[PDB]
């Protein structure tokens, strides 16, 4: 004879945080007056691992000068040269996106961040000071997860 | 080019109110040591365990999360960040440090339920270009996908007992239909929800 | 009388490309009231996808992820003990039962058709018990 029972399995599958960042270096900058040329691909950032869904106003890159929408570079010589960056990007529609940088967006609206990764570019403004003469910075990405 | 990567083992704590400690696994993903630095933020009652040390590469280790002491409502839950940042060892030079941080969400046991049974709840308004929700529940609504008109909205939790108002992109003259999804207790983007706006 | 329980294995850490490890402890069927001398082949494992060899767990999402799993338990020598699931079998790990009672483990295989969603997983599991 055929003897049944029933039962239902269960089972519980959990979704880590993984954040991932590559930085591909730019060309090396060339001083012109003491002046770097604008808009200077200084680097490329790629963020990842990220959920679908995570947005751009959920990414706040950080440094200590802590200048809202800009990254700041300083000489490594003691003489405190300065210049600043941006950082953005684009959407699927190819429309201007930035994430927070020390806290405020440059440009766009608020978006969804391209599936997988999505690439920013760091971009030179300028130096409200003058004359440029090794440069640094040392940024922290935040990614409040969803 | 150069390579980065903090992992935490989950993307959202629950941690059940009055409980002693949760635990949670942080894994360097990387080739390299880094020190791995943790904090608490608000939206320091928790305490996080150890609060920085030496992460080898490809190593995973665990932080505890103890409660000791602090008041919350007990009618609701109530919201900080775990903060977890891969510190690496140390012309254009930048070096980067990612800080991955997720929801500590702080649950009363006297709450009834969990989230993906009031998910439903939401209701929905459009005021003065904006779309608001509001979220008749005492939990985090953590909204991980949000359509309005077929048009994709950057998601955010609704809090408890409370609204939020996204902002709208262009086109969305006369829309009603708003579409959601929220993220599960174990970060699983959950059932698709689907309502039109009240006036 | 056949019954049927059921323990929960860990938590399962779906990875990065959505899918998941291979041979995590998903859970433990333990099988018991059966006759002295049934044997592994006696025992057939089924649920509705009906998928030969394997049960597949979903989603409680209404989403319909899906992941398939194996179910073999392990002799006193810790060589494979092969039930029946949806009909079929591996060749060669067919054993009389242990007595009285058997565990059998629900072993994971991988994602069935996309990336699997964190949450609640189940599989609604009949046996059926021949020979008695």
């Amino acid at each position: 004879a055929d003897l049944t029972a029933s039962f239902t399995a269960t089972a519980t599958l959990v979704e880590p945080a993984r954040i991932t960042l590559t930085y591909k270096e730019g060309a090396p900058i060339t001083i012109m007056n003491g002046n770097i040329d604008t808009e200077l691909l200084v680097g490329t950032l790629t963020l990842g691992g990220y959920k679908t869904g995570t947005t751009s106003t959920s990414v706040n890159f950080t440094d200590a000068a802590g200048d809202p929408m800009y990254l700041t570079f300083t000489s490594q010589d003691g003489n405190n040269h300065q210049f600043t960056t941006k950082v953005i990007g684009k959407d699927s529609r190819d429309f201007d996106i930035s994430p927070k940088v020390n806290g405020e967006n440059l440009v766009g609206d608020d978006v969804v961040l391209a599936t997988g990764s999505q690439d920013f570019f760091v971009r030179s403004i300028g130096s409200k000071g003058g004359k440029l003469a090794k440069y640094t910075d040392a940024v922290t990405v935040t990614v409040s997860n969803q | 080019s150069k390579e980065y990567g903090v992992t935490i083992g989950e993307s959202r704590i629950i941690y059940p109110l009055d409980a002693a400690g949760v635990m949670v696994s942080v894994k360097n993903t990387q080739d390299y040591p880094v020190l791995i630095q943790s904090r608490i933020y608000d939206e320091d009652p928790f305490v996080v365990t150890p609060p920085l040390f030496r992460l080898d590469a490809k190593q995973q280790n665990s932080l505890r999360i103890a409660q000791a002491g602090g008041v919350f409502p007990r009618d609701k839950e109530s919201l900080k960040w775990l903060c977890v940042k891969g510190i690496p060892p140390k012309g254009v030079f930048v070096q980067f440090a990612i800080n991955n941080c997720i929801k500590l969400l702080v649950r009363p046991n006297e709450l009834k339920g969990t989230p993906i049974q009031f998910a439903e709840n939401l209701s929905w308004k459009v005021d003065g270009g904006k779309l608001i929700a509001e979220n008749p529940s005492p939990f985090y609504m953590n909204i991980g996908e949000l359509t309005f008109g077929g048009k994709s909205i950057p998601s955010h939790y609704i809090p408890p007992k409370s609204t939020w108002a996204f902002d709208l992109p262009k086109g969305l003259a006369g829309a009603r239909n708003v579409s959601w999804r929220i993220i599960n207790d174990q970060g699983g983007l959950d059932r698709l929800y689907s309502k039109n706006v009240t006036l």
